[PDB]
């Protein structure tokens, strides 16, 4: 199989601070024939439908805002919130496309720290 | 933008079947739907794809020997259906649709098929 | 070429060659005067007990998994060493084992054959204990299992895991021999003593074990024989037992 | 004159005891054969390597027995696999798997040895070739012939040995960590296929054993990753 | 051309491990909580007895290390001048007297040898030789112990060793304190005979050999089946 | 009269690196496969190509430093690699193939590139 | 470089003529020793994939109508259709393959007279 | 290792050039179409006059070989008993008596070497020495027959090789004979001092070394120009 | 005894001819300088090449001088031309040449001399490059660094030899054969740029001197293909 | 470094030590009674004849085509020599001619200087002949063009022919030297007597001629000296002229 590992816990920190963390590959996810890292950054919000911010690992969605911006090669995949906020209240995904299984990740929830 | 609807919820029991339904918006030439499985304690697990434009029909390892797959192009509905349904099988059904080659850029609603015995 | 051996002036054997493995490098030998201080001197009775016990034949069909003798105990009942082992208190020997396969040049297969020193063999029920019936019969062959064993007091006979615990792919580090039928046909073993004391009771230690087991099953066509003979000799040597007059 | 830590306990020195019972005469030692001086040793002897373990027969011996089919196999693969004991799945239960396991730095050849449980009126041509660890492995039998290859004949010989060797920028590697095309890889190749008279099986099998060499050493002991238990038994 | 000195026998089987910890108090509470014992035996701590099982016949010495930390117990009435802790660490030779309780006369015997240690020093060292009737301790043993094949299975023979009881000394009148007692073990001058292969399922019994049917090794894709992954493209995946 | 199918057109954005792979139904002797550039002001205009079984990869000096290829025998890909794109590359990729040194007997299908800003 | 000049207008003739074309090259194209010319002659259909009709401006493709005929050797190619049509409406190029670049024709839309 | 010896000036000169082809009748008719005269001189023969002026200086003997081809002439009496014809050949050294016409006194000679030869024989062959006054031969002259800048300019008084004449001895009666004769020149033990650059320009006169200033060489495309190239291939790709 | 051969006229026979004029004491001869034994004492001695023929310069001298000028151009080709004498229009008119075209088999090596005609004053770099028969002229500075090339300085040095080598297969090549792409190429590249102080010329210009090495030989005599005259003269 | 050469005691020249091409490989020498058919001592003239001969110094433009000297007429008015050619009647004598140009380390050129045997030359007009004024002045250098002549009775003046009929660049088989004015600023030839008659006239024949010929073109900066002087100096070596006394006695 081919799997990955969220962060170890949830940001835990006070509203309106940008926000780094990473996500961890259990086998590596560069196709160096396309240079294309097969992987992408997800969000589900509780009670609605999940929908990615990154994809590929270096753009980000269109229609997203320029504050979500995922990068990394390799096994490391890393992605920087410009400002973190109340109203993005969701669980974290860092799933890899690669192949089915299209395993996911675990998942990073927004707590309540304020 | 473009949203995507499916079959329903229903409250079903051990040992009977549920077929789930999905619909699309979108064309049928090399583009793809899957669907995931939402529950707290497993997190999200994909199930298996379709591959309309390919004839490729896929499924998790899993779930090997246990669901299939079916469906028809010209009408536009994608049926998961599955055996041997347990009391742990319980998630909210998200009918994801991809028109990129391998991406999760577009998602379903969510359907509860919660069983009793 | 071919060989005769005459041991004991009562038995025949006949081989033409074979690659022979003496145990960890230590031929059998009389206990000496280094490490002898007991109650009296030992004797050495070797008139009848130097000679060669064939034991009965085995199938190898191609459906059999294993099989696998405890010694001394597989020599309980056969003549003078039996008679010796019945009176005598203690005890002391070594072994040679011969094992000869009776196939053609239209079969396949492949056979491990180890000497496992003391081997401590589990229960099929974890919480409960083995008894001596399941741990040896008197000198047939007890066969191991393909799948689990269901039993209360009888031996895990799985045969991926030895009835020991232990892989069984990593039993060479013992003395072992392998027999291919395509280029080899026989096997020799010597074993000498090995145990923490300089002499013990045979009856109720369980000195070691040999196992037989087919990493590659046989396969024949139709018109040939459905089983392919194995034969198992013994031939104790240096065999000592304790004193029995007045000092 | 005495540091504070002078009076110490440091769990890895070595410091003569006063004695509990002086006066006792110990058992004299006696000759039991079969004596381990060093662990390598262990590593040294030849056990068997289960190459076909595919979710179905790890459970069995058939992990052992590599499949040669009989037939007009035209230019299939025998097997193949990667070369770094001690983390690859095959490699990590034998002896010399399990004692790499135990240190944390290795260094060494490792011999590989494939012998052919066959039919004796069998005969056909293999192709074992090996690809250096900075390397894609061959995918069809013209790249295998074009690299490090033998050709191992099962009618002339039914054993065939392959020593890899050491090719490192250091003197240790690490034991437990991923080198993906840093490893090396060993495939196995049809040539022309086995050919039987009227009356031989038309299958065959292939075992093989792994075993390290003259030239090998290991360093920095630590626990093993394969124990699981923290609680003591009963 | 490396060296071969850190896999050799003394360097793999002389590593000091903690193979017991026990608490006991000093003033208070039924008798079996005043005192800490153990039975010395490599049968008990999975991973020494996985580096021990390798072998079939051992022979060495023993040096034991006993740290002992010390607290004071909340309560009323609490102690506030007792001066130091004394204890007392007793190592009773195989077939000889036990304590079953605190204050029993068997702790003041002139064959089992005992340490007076007051806190607050080096811990205490002791060391005992290969006591045994035999020429090797035997990890596995193959039979019965009596002659009529009657028994328990590879199980009380000559390999024992002895017990470590560790007490107080200090008659206590003012609060209680507890103490924790933490064992340490190596061997000295081990000698190894025989070795077997490693074991494969996990322990299940501190005293039989028991098991349940393991697979042998972990799964696998393929047969022919190395690292090179494939992305899923236009091509059949 | 062997068809041929490549990646096919998507709407990216400006800076946005775009490989168009190129299907294969073919052998990989000494035969060879590369791309057009169909632009009504620009005409015909040839990229780069591909020598399956002599690895030879070339380019248009007119786009040295800007595009790279690379392809899979085993897969029976090939893609172009583009960097530092412009908005006006917007034009239809044909994957032409042949089995010579010297024809133009199979072509491809049509590929658009077109970005929005 | 090594390019090549068509006519230098379209057509312009009514239905159902006979059309003579010229596509001049500014390198020869003759090999000695191969006794071969390296140039082709093309057909884009607007809208569709191009497809060439003569290859070697003398071998009529297998699939390619009895009208069309390639001539011209060296710096001279020529074209002849003994039928011109209204519904085979393409861009006529000449394509030559001797040497880097592949460069293309010039451009001949078939226009409308009718 | 390559030998050097067809390129030495004996290989290179001593090659057999037809220098003349005349013809002349045998029967009543104009005079002076009833002899063949040559005048000897490497001046006439392009090929030859090319050789002959890559060097300054000449020395070297000559060998002349004579061929006679004779057939009848139409026309009426013609005669059908012809018992055989001979031809006279006349070497006239510089200065000797050179006749004017047919049946001459200067025929009689005794200074002038004659060969009578009737055909049917091999052809006649003669080898004069190296005559002059002078020590060499020269192919360029600069300067004048006379010390004081008149006469022709570039005409050297001391080389001169005579004449050669050819007549029938027949005096045949009824029917007209015609003759062609060819000459075949060879210089032999020859001698070249002073080496010079090959002509550029078409020689225009036989006596002058009047040109027309033509170019150095042929023409190219371009001065990095090298044709030919490969096509995409193979090898070229 | 006698064939009807025997009596014939062979016009490449030697035999001795009866002398027409004896008793002639011939004049004795006198030491004149300059003699020649041998065509190939001809054949090298340095002519100057005509490179620049590009159909304006065939009527002047300019054909002879190769032009350097001085400018910000960096990888632009001097010249190149190809080296197959006695054929090539460059070779076919200097005197290895015609010596040559009298002949019809040859075989040996060229010599090449460039002479740098400036200022003294001027400083620069170029990169002679030669590639072998079978092969490619080089299009660009780097592929012809690559293969066999000599960075001549005309700061050091004002004069530059290049000795062709003698590749085939056969002992003689011919003079006019059907040799495409196989024969060799010798191209100059511009490897810094003419530099000069202020007061030198800015442009400069190269001469080149063609002659024969000590192994060059010919055969098979025959006529040369520039007389173009069948009438005798006046 | 340098050196001074006093020949005849009335001339001195400084050159600096270089290179010397000595004629075909011979150094001029008396000619010995063997090579003599005439049995008359020849007298030998060296007194005024074995000194230095310094002729006009010319111009080196930029637009100048070549030069040419016709030997042995050059010294007919300079010093002994120039009786001693008049006073008898056949002479021989060999040659050393130094050239030297004037430039400095700014300037460019590369002359061919040579030495050509016989240089039999051809009419502007092909069918008539020449004239003895066209071939040669008694002191003034002739020249070469650039373009074609069209003269009646002169000298083909075709730089790029030589006039000779023979390509230019051929020139080099005969005794030559080059001056690369980046290195070099002298030419010195030693030319032997080369004819195929023990002694000729002085009048009649030109031995041989000399001819300078710029093969790179002179080049200069704006500010700089517009000409380059060119210096010739000749001087005779073994002259041999005939004996005027009765050989029989008196």
């Amino acid at each position: 199989y081919i799997e990955a590992s969220q962060s170890p816990s949830s940001l835990a920190v006070s509203v309106g601070e940008k926000v780094t963390m990473s996500c961890k590959s259990s086998q590596s996810l560069l196709y160096s024939s396309n240079q294309k890292n097969y992987l992408a950054w997800f969000q589900q919000k509780p009670g609605q439908s999940p929908k990615l911010l990154i994809y590929w690992a270096s753009t980000r969605e269109s229609g997203v805002p320029d504050r979500f911006t995922g990068s990394g090669s390799g096994t490391d995949f890393t992605l920087t919130i410009s400002s973190v906020k109340a109203e993005d209240l969701a669980v974290y995904y860092c799933q890899q496309y690669y192949s089915y299984p299209y395993t996911f990740g675990g998942g990073t929830k927004l707590k309540i720290k304020r | 933008e473009v949203q995507l609807q499916q079959s329903g919820p229903e409250l079903a029991r051990p040992w009977a079947s549920v077929k789930i339904s999905c619909q699309a918006f979108y064309t049928f030439s090399n583009y793809g739907m899957q669907w995931v499985k939402q529950s707290p304690g497993q997190g999200l697990e994909w199930i298996g794809p379709f591959y309309p434009g390919n004839a490729d029909t896929s499924y998790n390892q899993k779930f090997k020997g246990k669901a299939t797959l079916t469906a028809d192009k010209s009408s536009s509905t994608a049926y998961m259906q599955f055996s041997s349904l347990t009391s742990e099988d319980s998630a909210v059904y998200y009918c994801a649709r991809v028109v990129a080659t391998t991406d999760f850029d577009y998602w379903g609603q969510g359907t509860t098929v919660t069983v009793s015995s | 070429r071919v060989r005769s051996i005459t041991l004991g002036n009562s038995t025949i054997t006949t081989q033409e060659c074979a690659n022979v493995v003496v145990g960890y490098g230590v031929w059998p030998s009389y206990l000496q005067d280094n490490e002898a201080t007991a109650e009296d001197q030992p004797t050495q009775p070797d008139v009848a007990t130097c000679r060669f016990y064939t034991l009965d034949s085995i199938q190898w069909q191609k459906e059999s998994d294993g099989w696998w003798w405890k010694f001394p105990e597989a020599l309980k009942n056969m003549g003078l060493f039996g008679q010796n082992m019945e009176y005598h208190y203690l005890g002391r020997s070594g072994y040679t084992i011969h094992v000869q396969c009776n196939a053609s040049k239209f079969h396949q297969g492949c056979l491990l054959v180890v000497c496992v020193p003391e081997a401590e063999m589990g229960c099929s029920d974890v919480e409960r204990e083995v008894v001596a019936a399941s741990l040896s019969s008197e000198d047939t062959a007890k066969s191991f299992s393909r799948t689990e064993s269901n039993g209360q007091h009888t031996v895990q006979t799985v045969v991926y895991n030895a009835g020991m615990g232990v892989g069984v792919g990593n039993l060479t580090i013992f003395p072992h021999q392998w027999i291919n039928l395509r280029t080899n046909n026989s096997a020799t073993i010597v074993m000498p003593y090995i145990n923490s004391v300089p002499m013990d009771n045979m009856f109720r230690h369980y000195n070691f074990t040999l196992m037989i087991i087919p990493f590659a099953k046989l396969e024949y066509t139709e018109q040939a024989s459905n089983y392919v003979p194995i034969t198992v000799t013994v031939a104790p040597m240096c065999a000592e037992y304790n004193g029995l007059r007045l000092a | 004159m005495l540091t504070p830590g002078s009076n110490q306990f440091l769990t890895s020195d070595d410091f003569q005891s006063p004695s509990a019972m002086p006066q006792f005469d110990v058992t004299p030692e006696m000759k039991i054969p079969g004596e381990v001086h060093n662990l390598m040793e262990i590593a040294e002897v030849d056990s068997v390597v289960p190459v076909n373990n595919t979710k179905e027969n790890i459970n069995s011996m058939e992990a052992y027995r590599i499949p040669v089919t009989g037939g007009d196999q035209l230019h299939t693969q025998v097997f193949g696999f990667q070369m770094q004991p001690g983390l690859n799945s095959v490699f990590k239960r034998t002896l010399l798997g399990e004692i790499l396991n135990y240190y944390a730095h290795w260094s060494g050849s490792v011999k590989l040895t494939f012998v052919f449980c066959g039919s004796a009126m069998a005969t056909g041509k293999f192709l074992l070739a090996y690809s250096p660890p900075g390397a894609s492995p061959p995918q069809n039998r013209k790249q295998a012939m074009l690299g490090t290859h033998v050709i191992w004949d099962v009618g002339l010989q039914s054993s065939c040995v392959l020593c890899i060797p050491w090719i490192s920028q250091t003197h240790y590697r690490l034991v437990q960590q991923d080198e993906y095309t840093s490893a090396g890889y060993v495939t196995c190749w049809y040539q022309t296929g086995l050919i039987v008279p009227p009356g031989a099986p038309p299958s065959c099998t292939i075992l093989c054993f792994a075993s390290a060499c003259n030239d090998f050493s290991v360093r920095n002991l630590r626990d093993t990753p394969f124990i699981e238990q923290t609680q003591l038994l009963q | 051309y490396h060296s071969r000195t850190e896999s050799s026998i003394e360097n793999f089987l002389c590593r000091a491990a903690c193979v017991y910890i026990a608490t006991y108090a000093s003033a208070g509470g039924t008798p079996t909580e005043r005192y800490a014992s153990w039975r010395i035996n490599t049968r008990q701590m999975v991973q020494l007895r996985r580096k021990f099982e390798l072998f079939t016949y051992l022979r060495f010495d023993m040096e034991i290390t006993f740290v002992i930390t010390s607290t004071q117990d909340p309560g009323t009435q609490l102690a506030q001048d007792m001066p130091v802790l004394t204890h007392q660490i007793m190592y009773i030779p195989p077939g000889g007297p036990v304590p079953n309780s605190a204050t029993d006369f068997a702790w003041q015997s002139s064959t089992n040898p005992s340490i007076f240690w007051t806190e607050g020093c080096a811990p205490a060292r002791m060391s005992v030789p290969f006591i045994s009737i035999g020429n090797a301790y035997s990890n596995f043993y193959d039979g019965w112990s009596h002659f009529t094949q009657e028994g328990v299975y590879g199980f009380n023979s000559l390999n024992n060793m002895g017990h470590i009881y560790v007490r107080h000394v200090n008659e206590q009148s003012l609060g209680v304190s507890t103490s924790t007692l933490r064992v340490y073990f190596k061997p000295k001058h081990v000698r190894a005979w025989v070795p077997r292969p490693p074991r494969l399922s996990p322990y299940v019994k501190s005293s039989n050999v028991n098991f349940k049917p393991t697979a042998v090794t972990t799964e696998r894709k393929d047969i022919n089946d190395v690292g090179t992954l494939r992305p899923v493209g236009y091509t059949n995946h």
